[PDB]
């Protein structure tokens, strides 16, 4: 921000010198085209300066969204990060499409914003909590990252070191295997709940307790078993609790 | 932020912020504007002084500071001063959800 206002001074100095020329030309007069063209040269540099102005302005707004991100890492929160990840992704996409023309080297800035969006997709995955620590460790082994699934609040900065582009495929492949396991586990939890809580009550006949309405729960076992048959039938995530 | 009650206090808060901008906010888009102005004057003061460090905003308490700044320029109202001299004038109001109007506001020279 200081460098920008500093540049602002250098341009004002150039505009002054720019004037001191435009004076000298008109003073000379005599209808010389070379006087007006040196001016056409200067006006070019002034417009380029104005482009650089709007560029530095975009960078400042970018740092403000980057500053809001680090505050949300410290805040963390699974439910908060997912909502934060959605809106930030929307705002980031909005800024990049707004950027156009100007000078060269702008692509360098746009890629930095592109890297910012990839991390926003990863934050939403931590938000869902579809991966355990065991899943986080296997990916961490391949990743070789010291920080685990839920290590600390400053982990958003550490996740940066592992390139989003270089380590999205592995993390995506890791997060995908986790979701299949979260689904695979939930069926085991749905199945474990069915057998944990059941009741075959004793209905008295003549002088004997009997299994009446045993079919109703007998039907639930056939479905759970057909799940468990389906659970054994492949499932990458099945294998762990298979 | 350098809160104004006038065109004198609008051009004074402008001249005070000579390095950065001082965006005088004369009136608002109706709808209990005083409470909304001070609430927006906090989140913008975070987005303008803390986040950007580019502009202050002086919510001009009901006068005609906007019309006098627009007169002194030649170039709710929004007068954006540079060393206490009228540099940017833009008129138009906004309701309660003025984040779109604020996003639209960001950013002319």
């Amino acid at each position: 921000i200081n460098n920008a206002y500093d540049t602002i001074m250098v341009y004002y100095h150039k505009l002054t010198a720019i004037e001191g020329r435009a004076l000298e030309y008109n003073n000379l007069e005599k209808l010389f085209e070379l006087q007006k063209s040196n001016y056409k040269q200067l006006k070019d540099c002034m417009n380029d300066l104005k482009n650089l102005k709007t560029m530095w302005d975009a960078i400042a707004l970018i740092h403000f969204q980057y500053n809001d991100w680090k505050t949300k890492p410290w805040r963390q929160i699974k439910a908060d990060i997912l909502l934060d990840t959605n809106k930030t992704l929307g705002t980031q996409i909005k800024n990049l499409p707004k950027e156009i023309r100007n000078f060269k080297g702008y692509n360098v800035i746009v890629e930095k914003v592109k890297n910012m969006g990839t991390v926003l997709p990863l934050v939403s995955a931590l938000h869902s909590e579809f991966m355990e620590d065991r899943h986080w460790s296997q990916l961490k082994q391949i990743t070789g990252t010291v920080f685990d699934h839920n290590s600390l609040s400053f982990y958003f900065e550490d996740i940066l070191a592992l390139n989003l582009y270089k380590y999205e495929n592995t993390v995506n492949e890791i997060v995908d295997v986790a979701q299949k396991e979260a689904k695979i586990e939930k069926k085991l939890k749905n199945i474990e709940q069915w057998w944990s809580k059941q009741v075959f009550e004793f209905t008295e006949y003549k002088e004997t307790k009997t299994f009446a309405s045993l079919d109703n729960m007998m039907e639930v076992l056939d479905q759970h078993s057909l799940d468990l048959m389906g659970m054994k039938s492949q499932g990458k995530y099945v294998e762990f609790f298979y | 932020t350098t809160t104004v009650t006038s065109e004198d206090h609008f051009m004074t808060f402008y001249n005070e912020n000579n390095k950065k901008l001082i965006v005088v906010d004369v009136y608002p888009g109706w709808s209990g504007p005083c409470t909304a102005m001070y609430p927006t004057y906090n989140q913008l003061m975070i987005s303008i002084d803390d986040f950007e460090k580019r502009i202050d905003i002086l919510l001009l308490d009901q006068d005609k500071l906007v019309t006098y700044k627009n007169d002194k320029f030649h170039a709710p109202k929004f007068l954006f001063i540079s060393e206490g001299k009228i540099i940017d004038e833009v008129l138009g109001t906004n309701i309660p959800v003025f984040i779109e109007k604020v996003n639209k506001y960001i950013p002319l020279s």
